[PDB]
């Protein structure tokens, strides 16, 4: 069998699993429900080309990127997203989990408070360290004599 | 005989002479065409220019490669305190301009 | 007549997303060679009389130096119209956040960290404006209403801001406000000495 | 169509002609030395650069034997002058690399070694199919 | 956007500051300045040079074991958008904030005792 | 029903898109050409997502992912990674990975059941792969090529490998992944798999010059429309194979 | 290319000045206009 | 002495990174990788006497023995000894973690 041949044989050769089973195969239910789409249709789906086409064109129509979104309550999609807060980022923040850790360290913050731990606390100290301090000035001077001379 | 290999000349001819601004403020030249069926409003206003710094813009352009991304974009501040109006001149059209 | 004696503010004439022209006289250089002043290009290493000069100033009739050549002189302090400028933001001076954007919230105001490099902080009204104007830092600017309507798209597009720089421009600064600052060096020694 | 690419947002170009750049692909090519760049206009005494994307002209002073007699078409995937991209971010790669290609785009090798930069990535999408780290 | 931190010293780096660094194994370098690049291009180790986040953390001058620490992270697992989780959130940063700087001028003191 | 499209008129659509069984990810254009072709075949059945991947529009090639979850790199942004978990459902599981060879798309690829991986995937990775998708994880090479979301498509129903795969390397992949391989071409004799179409259980869209014999090849192997089955591409259509690419 | 001064480049740049940015223009006219105005008669 | 000292910090005459030796010694592929990108009639000996820790080819294994009882092999081993600096390293300066569910 010549080259040729042998590529050919291989685009022809189908593989299958030794064991002859199958994987399943996840359809949604709604597929077969589907209408094709038809352009000669009068009735079809009104797709995103269509309202591109009715708002100006491509390169003037301006997409709705949230309009999309899913969520919890439809009349947060258009918030601005707090992103950055006192040189610090929120989505670094950001948790699930968050009251019970902001609780627990405002527990371990008054069990610290209780316990002391911010708790902040002599004259004859302080007249030796201003003779201390009078010498070092005295001995400045001296050197800044002895640099004249 | 000709120049051997083309090249276009240097510095704009339109912006001769290349002297100093008889003046240090700026001169209006030309103050947008009116037209009496718009409400009055003023065409200029006065600043002065401190500094420059740098933004981030969402950008809203369709059909540039930066659409709906955020660039950094230089920009300058112009300190702008409110102008006291305090007077009034009227022109006349005369064959001398 | 009604508007005698009275103070306008930049808001009143001029609007967000505007495009405007800008007017003023650019930064002065003094006197400058051909090199520099019309961009010519450079003689050979140890061209007698030197090099940063033009060749032939004339080959050809006239027996003239003829006003196109390129020649020494002022460069710089020149009357400048610049067009098609867009406003970023008209910021209010008694608005404490005045740099703050919507996705932003940190409360602060324009004037970088230190003051602006030889001019000072703005506590008025300011405008903001894209890229660059002629003029130089303390200079006079005259801001005008574009002569004719516009053509492009970019004076229809809505600017959306979402950060603005006001770390020191006297070195490379990497804190927006002083609390930052402070919260990325932590304690110094000055601080317990006080 | 010629080589020159559009939709390529302006970018310092840090090859001019005359450099010897790295060969990131498997197509038996050691260097390639650029000697044209696709879509360079008119200037006096300026020489052709291109960066990051671009098409150049190049031909092969280290490689298999085959490869030396022709000029190829080849990209310019990795460079090492700092350039900035519209984020503000200036950055540059370790060495100047491109890889040989057809006019259309498709690639000689069949394999890149090292990363390419997002600019050819997206303007060629067989070099962009053919990358393991896009940077 | 968001603000990332240098390599070499550990500072804020905000947009448009630095630069990054591309090696050819697939790893970035970002830098806030070109002092910290030109010291990174010639080799110096960060953790010897005293003027950085690295020197101080091997030291033991900076506050390394917080529990105020262990609430910023690089979340690779994105959470649905919630307006109310982002206020509370935003709450939550100004108040661990003032803790934080509270339990750093202890841990300044016990140092400077 | 293998549809043929074209992004901005280039014939390499898994280049700019990702299709699963449970969504769509489409590179965000100038149009809404490309955005429109896999409305008009997916009528809101599946949710189709305009993304944008570390400020690039090749996402098809920077992400992978299967009905179950999706896998981004390290560069995407904080914003890209919130605009793709409020675009999708909660069933679908989004994760940001660190790994080093960031071209996810190029370096994975999966169905619903299994994924062939890049052989220099770090440990980590792999295990980030086998629990956000699901599925088990095998370090393979289609034709050699390491790249092994570039060179092959893969659904459930079966498999479209690079045209040079040897027999006995199919036969054993087909062992490995449990369903029907075929080595074919798309585009005109392209060997880009990957790079040249997607493909799930009940869709294909391939680029606008894949010619009509291997349309049909990829209709039968991926079980596309009434009637399709890879035991056609050796029984009835095997004239038309051996005419077309002897 | 068609140069600046084309006649069509002309008459392209009148049916965008008379269609799009002129209902803009005139809209923030009024409002800069209004808001003077009140400073006037204050 | 360095070999022209003016443009040692230039890109084009950039050496191989402390980390990266470190990858190098703990995984042979990497080292292979690296390896890979160069050609072997063109390096000192043929490739065959190669000290990982230094990044560098010799001429000769009397070279290499030789080089090994030098201050800058030792200094690139006490390097090692002490670590290369990481990002792991560089996040972990400013008690930043990554979260991975
Ligand atoms: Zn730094
Ligand atoms: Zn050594």
């Amino acid at each position: 069998i010549g080259t040729r041949l042998q590529e050919v044989m291989a685009r022809i050769h189908v593989a299958t699993p030794m064991d002859g089973t199958t994987r399943e195969t996840f359809i949604p239910e709604a597929v077969k429900n589907l209408k094709k789409y038809d352009k000669n249709d009068p009735n079809r789906r009104v797709l995103a080309r269509d309202i591109e086409e009715a708002n100006g064109g491509a390169g003037v129509f301006n997409v709705d990127l949230r309009k999309d979104w899913i969520l919890e309550n439809p009349e947060w999609k258009y918030d601005k997203i707090p992103e950055i807060f006192d040189g610090k980022n929120v989505y670094d923040y950001i948790d699930p989990d968050i009251d019970a850790k902001l609780q627990a360290l405002e527990e371990e913050e008054e069990r610290l408070e209780k316990e002391g731990f911010y708790d902040e606390d002599d004259e004859e100290e302080e007249e030796i360290l201003q003779k201390a301090e009078y010498i070092r000035e005295q001995h400045a001077l001296i050197r800044n004599e002895a640099k004249m001379r | 005989s000709h120049r051997k290999y083309e090249a276009p000349r240097h510095g704009s001819l339109a912006f001769l002479p290349r002297k100093r601004a008889a003046r240090h403020r700026g001169r209006v030249k030309s103050f947008p065409k009116d037209d009496p069926k718009k409400p009055v409003h003023l065409t200029a206003a006065m600043g002065y220019k401190a500094g420059m710094t740098t933004i981030v813009r969402d950008l809203d352009r369709p059909g540039a490669k930066a659409h709906k991304k955020e660039v950094v974009e230089a920009v300058t501040i112009i300190d702008c305190p409110p102008m006291v109006v305090v007077g009034l001149v009227g022109y006349i059209e005369t064959p001398r301009g | 007549r009604s508007l005698f004696e009275k103070p306008v503010t930049i808001d009143t004439i001029f609007e967000k997303d505007e495009m405007i022209d800008v007017i003023a006289v650019t930064k002065g250089h003094g006197f400058v060679g051909v090199t520099a002043r019309w961009g010519t290009k450079k003689l050979p290493r140890k061209t007698h009389k030197g090099l940063r000069k033009v060749a032939c100033i004339g080959a050809w009739h006239p027996s003239h130096v003829q006003w196109t050549v390129a020649r020494a002189g002022q460069m710089g302090y020149h009357h400048r119209t610049s067009v098609n400028h867009k406003i970023y933001r008209i910021g209010k001076g008694d608005d404490e956040a005045n740099a703050s954007t919507e996705t932003d919230l940190t409360k602060k105001k324009i004037t970088p960290m230190g003051g602006f490099v030889r001019y000072g902080e703005v506590n008025n009204d300011y405008v903001m404006i894209k890229g660059s104007v002629p003029g130089v830092k303390k200079r006079i600017m005259t801001l005008r209403k574009s002569l004719f309507t516009h053509t492009s798209r970019k004076a229809l597009e809505k600017v959306e801001l979402k950060w603005i720089d006001t770390s020191s421009e006297f070195g490379h600064g990497a804190f927006q406000t002083a609390a930052e600052k402070k919260q990325f060096m932590g304690t110094l020694k000055k601080d317990l000495q006080t | 169509k010629r080589g020159a690419p559009g939709g390529k947002l302006k970018m310092t170009l840090g090859l001019p002609v005359g450099a010897i750049m790295n060969c990131a692909d498997n197509s038996g090519a050691r260097n390639l030395y650029i000697i044209a760049v696709k879509g360079a206009g008119a200037r006096l005494n300026r020489l052709p650069a291109g960066g990051v994307g671009d098409m150049v002209m190049a031909t092969v002073k280290k490689g298999k034997p085959e490869l030396r007699k022709k000029v190829h078409p080849a990209v310019i995937v990795r460079q090492a002058k700092p350039w900035k991209r519209f984020d503000g971010v200036f950055l540059y790669f370790e060495d100047n690399a491109g890889v040989i290609v057809n006019p259309k785009g498709e690639m000689k090798g069949s394999a890149i070694t090292g990363p390419v930069g997002k600019e050819a990535a997206e303007l060629w999408p067989r070099i962009a199919s053919n990358a393991g780290v896009v940077m | 956007m968001r603000i990332e931190n240098c390599f070499f010293c550990g500072r804020p780096a905000w947009p448009s500051k630095g630069i990054t660094f591309m090696r050819n194994d697939g790893k970035a370098f970002r830098f806030c300045r070109s002092k910290c690049h030109k010291n990174f291009k010639m080799k110096r180790n960060p953790r010897k040079l005293k003027w950085t986040k690295a020197y101080r953390k091997n030291a033991g001058k900076e506050m390394v074991v917080d529990s105020t620490l262990q609430f910023a992270a690089r979340r690779n697992v994105p959470v649905r958008y919630n307006r109310e989780l982002w206020q509370k959130t935003l709450k939550a940063m100004e108040r661990i904030s003032e803790i934080r700087a509270r339990r750093e001028r202890v841990f300044y003191k016990k140092r400077m005792a | 029903m293998a549809v043929r499209a074209q992004f901005e008129n280039s014939n390499e659509v898994g280049v700019f898109a990702t299709l699963t069984n449970s969504y769509c990810l489409v590179a965000l254009g100038a149009s809404e050409n490309f955005y429109s072709v896999f409305e008009a075949e997916l009528q809101d059945v599946i949710p189709i997502c305009r993304t944008t991947i570390a400020g690039t529009r090749i996402i098809g090639r920077l992400t992978a992912g299967n009905r179950k979850g999706l896998l981004v790199p390290t560069t995407t942004t904080d914003q890209e990674l919130q605009h793709l978990r409020n675009s999708l459902p909660d069933d679908i599981r989004i994760q940001r990975i660190e790994e080093r060879l960031s071209a996810l798309g190029n370096v994975i690829v999966c169905n619903d059941h299994t994924a062939l991986i890049h052989p220099d995937l770090e440990r980590e990775t792999e295990e980030i792969i086998a629990d956000v998708l699901g599925v088990e994880v095998f370090r393979q090479t289609i034709a050699d090529h390491v790249l092994v979301g570039s060179y092959m498509a893969l659904s459930n129903q079966g498999g479209l490998v690079h045209p040079k795969t040897s027999i006995q390397d199919q036969d054993e992949l087909s062992s490995l992944l449990g369903v029907p391989l075929v080595a074919g071409s798309v585009n005109r004799g392209s060997n880009v798999i990957g790079g040249g179409m997607v493909v799930n259980d009940w869709l294909a869209v391939t680029g606008l010059d894949t010619t009509a014999p291997e349309l049909s090849v990829i209709e039968s192997v991926f079980r596309l429309g009434e009637g399709a089955g890879p035991g056609a591409i050796n029984t009835s259509m095997k004239n038309t194979i051996v005419e077309s690419f002897y | 290319a068609k140069s600046a001064r084309a006649s069509r480049i002309k008459e392209n740049h009148q049916r965008f000045k008379k269609n799009i940015a002129g209902p803009v223009e005139a809209a923030r006219l009024e409002r800069l206009s209004a808001k003077l105005m009140a400073i006037a008669q204050a | 002495g360095v070999f022209a000292k003016r443009t040692m910090t230039k890109t084009r005459r950039r050496l191989r990174d402390l980390d990266q030796i470190e990858r190098d010694l703990r995984s042979p592929r990497h080292l292979q990788q690296y390896k890979e990108t160069k050609a072997a009639e063109d390096l000192p000996g043929l490739g065959l006497y190669y000290c990982i820790e230094c990044a560098k080819w010799f001429e000769s294994e009397t070279s290499l023995v030789g080089h090994r009882k030098g201050k800058p092999h030792k200094r690139r081993l006490k390097q090692l000894k002490e670590g290369a600096y990481t990002h792991e390293e560089a996040m972990a300066a400013i008690g930043y973690r990554i979260d991975n569910g």
